[PDB]
């Protein structure tokens, strides 16, 4: 009767009931989704109420047992996973206080306005218009009034509700042993082992200085670059030391670089590679799509996929009354059923998100052997790496070559590798600073440290110290910049971005080690390789049931985030923006100001 | 004129609980077993023990079979010397046994939309079953060292819980309907042989 017993059989009861609750679930939703109707959403909420009462009744039941005497690792991963109780520490009044923040917040960002400054009567809403207008013109003027309009119309509603937010949640987190809700945050990946593997909370922050204090020198030689180039299409505005102006880079919030592309090709003569007119020539489909990208999966190694999946996958944009959300996914519903959504057209964009898509429902079916709760990748940024990787894999000339989409005469040129790695860097590279700048901001603002009088004055500072971006017009403290993200308005964390795009070239690097690949990195392709397949799923077949650093050990051979992989990677960028920038400025200077 | 019930059985509209297992006993018909196996529509037919060759003439004193269903993933479950779930408090083989096993998909009868959960087994036993016994009772299982008094609760649990199979499930989870021939080996006459 000792309390391993009693530990082991409450989990399995819980085991067979939650796989139950959670399928009913996923099964509403799905259908919900496929088939839209007011019966539909109603049958969603009453499911999903159901296993939310389930999970917390649970939880509350066991939060009983104490937890020191386990002495079996993979049950006590299971109670520990078991035992969050995160939000119902708070009292009910507080709680439903803080729901209405949430709610309150999201319906404000949705449902936002803004509106020109000339002509009154045209107002238009964020999704369907003021992108198209931030990623199409090319006025200094129309991208101005939109970003101040914007920020105008939205942070000021917002500002207050966050104050009261981050006062909530600080003492919710306070409220659980927690010193504040940034710890909370970082808690992810804060894991407890017995030989050399364990993590602490604190050493995120160092290993990610770390690595940006290497990353840095690239970042300046692009940003150099970008300048000199940007110099032409806007001769007054842009100085050749000062920082490049915030609203000209692309999007609302400058976290991507790629809409750049047009003005900053080093060579417009020679044309990208794209293979769709082949593709419309041998009259290809999409089912035929998926069963190239699922040959090529059998080829490195991992299985066929389930006749469920053909069966009840919809793979096109349906015709009749029915209507359909159109964004991307792949679904696990559970009890061995895997489904993959999207609408297929015949382009090279439908083709990488094919792949990425099975990869997914790859990673799925590897580790399901494992208990329920122990069912999901060994952190956040895992399941998106190893996604990721298949889609550099395939996007290579070599593999189009031998699947027939491009002559066998063709050959390359230099002059197109250097342009795929420019725009390649520019979705990569640029998106670091920015996420480490607004993670660091967010932790400060968490622990106390920057005080409320200062927020936006901290804000702007370290955007010109870190990232290498100037305010149009001077902000004062009724602002809420911040919010004006759709991730920040709806409580989810940003460092997975980060911790992703590190994983995912020190995967590439082993796995090209092991398949004897000779030359730069860039040109790599792990096709008709059995040893790496089965390498990567030994690490998939894990699950979260052993220490994520257990698991880049398994692959890579080391225990810590690495960003040398990163740099080889993109090497003959390196020389080539060293060439280029002989006699431009390297570095930024902060007190210019367009304002002045 | 009395012919064995072979069909009478398969048509069967529902099937019990592996729990409640149903045996039939074969008496005073002949069945040709060589057309079941020369059909081979199963897949999973693999029995040891005895020698489908030459190995039809010996006689045996009688025929039992015993028929329940369970999930894909458990069919290698019901093999001698074997630990699991279903063998050690559900259905366990003696280590010496001589016959065959038969197992075949029923994913169409058995699955419906909404689920079918008039299916049942046991999870949690005090002891190892030994073999070809069954157990109907209901009683709760107790756990810690409290009195349970009859009332479900804290370290108090019901021992039953139901199969849900639905059609969309993977290949693991569907139904399969495994029927069992028992031929009972002890030095006898053995006048009906059945060949
Ligand atoms: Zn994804």
């Amino acid at each position: 009767q000792s309390t391993e017993d009693l530990v082991n059989t409450f989990l399995e009861k819980f085991n067979y009931e939650a796989e139950e609750l959670s399928y009913q679930s996923s099964l509403a939703s799905w259908d919900y989704n496929t088939n839209i109707s007011d019966e539909n959403v109603q049958k969603m909420n009453n499911a999903g109420a159901k296993w939310s009462a389930f999970y917390e009744e649970q939880s509350k039941l066991a939060k009983t047992y104490p937890l020191e005497e386990i002495q079996d690792s993979t049950v006590k991963r299971q109670l520990r996973a078991l035992q969050h109780s995160g939000s119902s520490v708070l009292s009910a009044d507080k709680n439903q206080r803080l729901n209405t923040i949430l709610n309150s917040m999201s319906t404000i960002y949705s449902t936002g306005k803004a509106c020109n400054p000339s002509n009154p009567q045209e107002c238009l809403l964020l999704e369907p218009g003021l992108d198209d207008i931030m990623e199409n013109s090319k006025d200094y003027n129309e991208r101005l009034w939109a970003w101040e309009g914007w920020r105008s119309e939205v942070g000021k509603q917002l500002r207050p509700l966050y104050e009261e937010y981050v006062a909530l949640k600080n003492e919710m987190a306070r409220a659980n042993n927690y010193e504040d809700y940034g710890d909370y945050w970082r808690g992810d990946y804060e894991e407890e082992w017995e030989n050399g593997y364990n993590y602490s909370r604190n050493q995120l922050i160092d290993d990610v200085e770390h690595t940006f204090t290497q990353i840095m020198p690239l970042y300046q030689h692009l940003h150099a670059y970008v300048r000199t180039k940007l110099m032409d299409t806007y001769p007054s505005y842009i100085s050749p030391t000062g920082c490049l102006p915030a609203h000209l880079l692309g999007d609302m919030w400058g976290r991507f670089w790629t809409n750049l592309y047009p003005l900053t090709v080093p060579f417009g003569q020679k044309p990208n590679i794209d293979v769709t007119n082949a593709m419309v020539n041998q009259s290809w489909d999409a089912r035929k799509i998926f069963k190239e990208a699922e040959k090529f999966f059998v080829s490195v190694g991992l299985p066929n996929m389930t006749q469920g999946f053909w069966e009840n996958s919809m793979l096109t944009e349906p015709s009749d009354s029915r209507k359909v959300v159109c964004h991307p996914t792949a679904w696990d519903l559970g009890k061995g059923d895997f489904r993959i959504k999207m609408c297929t057209k015949v382009t090279m964009d439908d083709f990488l998100t094919a792949h990425h898509e099975m990869g997914h429902i790859q990673y799925d079916m590897a580790y399901a052997a494992q208990p329920f709760l122990l069912r999901n990748g060994a952190n956040e940024g895992f399941h998106e790496a190893v996604g990721e990787i298949m889609s550099l894999s395939a996007a290579t000339p070599n593999h189009l070559k031998n699947i027939g989409l491009l002559p066998p005469s063709f050959f390359e040129d230099s002059e197109t590798e250097i342009n795929f790695l420019l725009k390649q860097a520019l979705t990569i590279v640029g998106t670091l600073p920015f996420t480490y700048m607004l993670e660091k901001w967010r932790w400060m603002v968490f622990k106390g440290e920057i005080p409320k009088d200062q927020w936006m004055k901290t804000w702007w500072e370290m955007k010109r110290n870190i990232v290498g971006v100037v305010e149009p017009v001077p902000h004062d403290e009724t602002y809420c910049d911040p919010a004006s993200l759709f991730h920040v308005a709806n409580d989810y964390s940003f460092i997975r971005y980060y911790t992703r795009t590190i994983y995912q070239f020190q995967f590439q690097e082993a796995l090209c080690q092991i398949a004897k690949h000779e030359g730069p990195l860039h040109k790599c392709d792990i096709s008709n390789s059995s040893e790496a397949g089965q390498k990567l799923l030994e690490m998939l077949k894990l699950g979260k049931s052993k220490p994520w650093t257990y698991a880049l050990e398994i692959v890579v051979g080391a225990k810590n985030m690495d960003v040398r992989p990163l740099l080889n990677y993109f090497e003959p960028l390196f020389t080539w923006l060293k060439e280029q920038n002989r006699n431009s400025f390297v570095g930024w200077n902060t007190d210019w100001s367009p304002y002045a | 004129t009395n012919l064995c019930p072979f069909g009478e059985v398969f048509n069967a509209t529902r099937f019990a609980s592996v729990y409640a297992w149903n045996r039939k006993r074969i008496s005073n018909c002949v069945a040709d077993y060589s057309v079941l196996y020369n059909s081979a529509s199963f897949s999973t037919f693999k029995c040891y023990g005895v020698s489908p060759t030459k190995l039809n003439d010996l006689c045996f004193t009688n025929v039992y079979a015993d028929s329940f269903v369970i999930r894909g993933d458990e069919v290698r479950q019901i093999a001698p010397g074997q630990t699991g779930k279903i063998a050690d408090y559900n259905y366990k083989l003696p280590d010496d046994f001589t016959g065959c096993v038969i197992a075949w998909n029923s994913n169409n009868l058995d699955s419906k939309v909404g689920g079918n959960y008039n299916y049942l087994y046991r999870l949690f036993r005090k002891s190892n079953l030994k073999p070809f016994e069954r157990d109907i009772s209901t009683e709760i299982y107790q756990a810690g060292s409290t009195p349970c008094n009859g009332v479900e609760g804290f370290n108090c649990y019901f021992p039953l819980q139901s199969y849900g199979f639905q059609p969309t499930n993977g290949v693991g989870y569907q139904p399969y309907r495994v029927v069992v021939l028992s031929f009972e080996l002890l030095h006898a006459p053995a006048t009906v042989c059945g060949p």
